[PDB]
C-alpha cells in the first residue's frame, strides 16, 4: 500500500 | 530544492546476475523515520510504473526481484535476479521536500 | 481498478493556451491528491505541482507558478492542467498521477507547432 508513504503527507 | 544523481547512467547486464542501481539525494528525504524515496521503471512510450516506495517497500504488483535500500542521502535500487523484461529506465524520486524531484534515470540494458 | 485516462495528444500554437484532462475511474478523487508531472527526454521527470480536489487547494513547483493552472471537479472525477502562453519548451508529455504517486495516467502529448 502506496498510499500513505509514496508522499510525505504532512 | 532536492538534487537527485543516479549512478550509473547507464549499465548492460548480464541476463541472470545482479544489478544495483544507486540514487543520491543532495539533502536528506528522511522525516520521523521514513525514508521518502521511490522508485520508478519506465519502458518507451509507456507512463513511469512504480517499483518501491519509503526507500524500501515493494509496490503491489511488482516482483520480489526488486528490492530497495538506504536512507538519508543514499539509496539503492537492486535487482536480483535480472530478467530480459527489465530492460528499462528507471527513475528514483523523492517526495519529502517540495517540490518533488526525479533523478535523471538510469537505462538498463540486457546482454 | 483505478484508471487515470488522460486527453488526446495536442498540437499547439506559440502562444496559445491549451487544457489538458485527467478523468478518474474507480476512485473518488475527493480522496487524494492528484499530481502533474512533464516529461522531457532531455530535461527528464519534473513534478509540476498536486491539487487536492477536495477543496481545490494548488501546490505549484516555481518554476510552473505561471505556466500551469490546476483544476479539478469532484462532480466529474476529472483534473485538469491549463498550460498558457506556449513556448517551446511546453512541448513535453504530461502525466497525472494519484494514490499517493502509484496510479499514473498514460500520458498526454504536447507538440508545439513551428
Amino acid at each position: 500500500n502506496a498510499y500513505n508513504m509514496s508522499i510525505r503527507r504532512s | 530544492d532536492i538534487v537527485l544523481t543516479q549512478s550509473p547512467a547507464s549499465l548492460a547486464v548480464s541476463l541472470g546476475q545482479r544489478a544495483t542501481i544507486s540514487c543520491k539525494a543532495s539533502q536528506s528525504v528522511d522525516h520521523d523515520g521514513d525514508s521518502y524515496m521511490n522508485w520508478f521503471q519506465q519502458k518507451p512510450g509507456q507512463s513511469p510504473k512504480l517499483l518501491i516506495y519509503a526507500a524500501s517497500n515493494l509496490e503491489s504488483g511488482i516482483p520480489a526481484r526488486f528490492s530497495g535500500s538506504g536512507s538519508g542521502t543514499d539509496f539503492t535500487l537492486n535487482i536480483h535476479p535480472v530478467e530480459e523484461e527489465d530492460a528499462a529506465t528507471y527513475y528514483c524520486q523523492q517526495t519529502n521536500e517540495d517540490p518533488y524531484t526525479f533523478g535523471g534515470g538510469t537505462k538498463l540494458e540486457i546482454k | 481498478q483505478v484508471q487515470l485516462q488522460q486527453s488526446g495528444d495536442e498540437l499547439v500554437k506559440p502562444g496559445a493556451s491549451v487544457k489538458l484532462s485527467c478523468t478518474v475511474s474507480g476512485f473518488n478523487i475527493k480522496d487524494d491528491f492528484i499530481h502533474w508531472m512533464k516529461q522531457r527526454p532531455e530535461q527528464g521527470l519534473e513534478w509540476i505541482g498536486r491539487i487536492d480536489p477536495a477543496n481545490g487547494y494548488t501546490k505549484y513547483a516555481p518554476k510552473f507558478q505561471d505556466k500551469a493552472t490546476m483544476t479539478a471537479d469532484t462532480s466529474s472525477n476529472t483534473a485538469y492542467l491549463q498550460l498558457s502562453s506556449l513556448a517551446s519548451e511546453d512541448a513535453a508529455v504530461y502525466y497525472c498521477a494519484t494514490y499517493g504517486v502509484a496510479y499514473w495516467g498514460q500520458g498526454t502529448l504536447v507538440t508545439v507547432s513551428a
